[PDB]
């Protein structure tokens, strides 16, 4: 299960 | 802008027997963007019912993927896969051999 | 560890082909379990190993919704950093990212991972310690101040510390039969004539799993390391590798030649030669 990637570069 | 140049592999999924059904692999490593063209050919005709991997890639950053196909071995056929990616400017080929 | 788990993440931008892709495949060990891709027919998380299909549409419906949502964060992404390095916006670019946890032998976290790259070369990384970072260059800075204000930091090491352990022990039970265990290499040695002066040797290692093993050859016992010919391991295409060693060897002393094979999953070192028919 992954991570939810909220903060873009 | 970093650019690597394939690497090719093209073999069996199993020792190959003539007339028994096998696979043949091609497996492209090392490179880098990843806009890849790879073809399986048979007798220099292009093979359709290919299939392959997911993109993936490794600790260098580079990808890799492998492409494959059913296939009956017979010492009259000659297969090969071909690659064509940034870094050719002719797709290169790689003909495939029973001993590698 | 003994068990890690893994997900590689690849962003590209087309320009003119259409908006950025997105990939995403899952990995415990060297079994791939989840593909994503935001271009297949329809958007959505696929099984690739036969033990995560007993889990429910909760499970997938959940994967789905996270990557979805990664793809757009992505493609905001690139065009921040196509900003940064002054880039124009006719060129094709990539950010990889890859991340994971690694099981240690008190089923605890071990190791945390976070590496980050554009283009090919490192961008930002997180460090061992799993609360500082790592930037490469003065543009992977300013993503450090937002990932620092933003406090990515600690939740991701909640996430590496708890989420990914509690779900890769879950993973590593649902499919016990596979992935925990080593499955040994069938090997044989094939001859090959150059001339009427040498001749290969070839020793095979098919059908192992994991990938990690180790292939010399030795001439009266001496390891040959500076004559053999090493491919790089290969995936057999059914969740196995394959790998052989090669010497050249003058006709008739090759009875001095032995191939010697170490896999975790042989009770030692196997120690062949080849066998004339």
């Amino acid at each position: 299960l992954p991570p939810l990637d909220i903060t873009p570069y | 802008m970093i650019q690597r140049t394939p690497k090719i592999q093209v073999y069996s999924r199993h020792p190959a027997e003539n007339g028994k059904s096998n696979f043949l692999n091609c497996y492209v490593s090392g490179f880098h963007p990843s806009d890849i063209e790879v073809d399986l050919l048979k007798n220099g005709e292009r093979i359709e019912k290919v299939e392959h991997s997911d993109l993936s890639f490794s600790k260098d950053w580079s990808f890799y993927l492998l492409y494959y196909t059913e296939f009956t071995p017979t010492e009259k056929d000659e297969y090969a896969c071909r690659v064509n990616h940034v870094t050719l400017s002719q797709p290169k080929i790689v003909k495939w051999d029973r001993d590698m | 560890g003994s068990h890690s788990m893994r997900y590689f993440y690849t962003a590209m931008s087309r320009p003119g082909r259409g908006e950025p892709r997105f990939i995403a495949v899952g990995y415990v060990d060297d079994t791939q379990f989840v593909r994503f891709d935001s271009d297949a027919a329809s958007p959505r998380t696929e099984p690739r190993a036969p033990w995560i299909e007993q889990e429910g549409p909760e499970y997938w419906d959940r994967n789905t919704q996270i990557f979805k949502t990664n793809t757009q964060t992505y493609r905001e992404s690139l065009r921040n950093l196509r900003g940064y390095y002054n880039q124009s916006e006719a060129g094709s670019h990539i950010i990889q990212r890859m991340y994971g946890c690694d099981l240690g032998p008190d089923g605890r976290l071990l190791r945390g991972h976070d590496q980050s790259a554009y283009d090919g070369k490192d961008y930002i990384a997180l460090n061992e310690d799993l609360s500082s970072w790592t930037a490469a260059d003065t543009a992977a800075q300013i993503t450090q101040r937002k990932w620092e204000a933003a406090r990515v930091a600690e939740q991701l090491r909640a996430y590496l510390e708890g989420l990914c352990v509690e779900w890769l022990r879950r993973y590593l039970e649902n499919g016990k039969e596979t992935l925990q265990r080593a499955d040994p290499p069938k090997t044989h040695v094939t001859h090959h004539p150059v001339s009427d002066h040498e001749a290969t040797l070839r020793c095979w290692a098919l059908g192992f799993y994991p990938a990690e093993i180790t292939l010399t050859w030795q001439r009266d016992g001496e390891d040959q390391t500076q004559d053999t010919e090493l491919v790089e391991t290969r995936p057999a295409g059914d969740r196995t590798f394959q790998k052989w060693a090669a010497v050249v060897v003058p006709s008739g002393e090759e009875q001095r030649y032995t191939c010697h094979v170490q896999h975790e999953g042989l009770p030692k070192p196997l120690t062949l030669r080849w066998e004339p028919s």
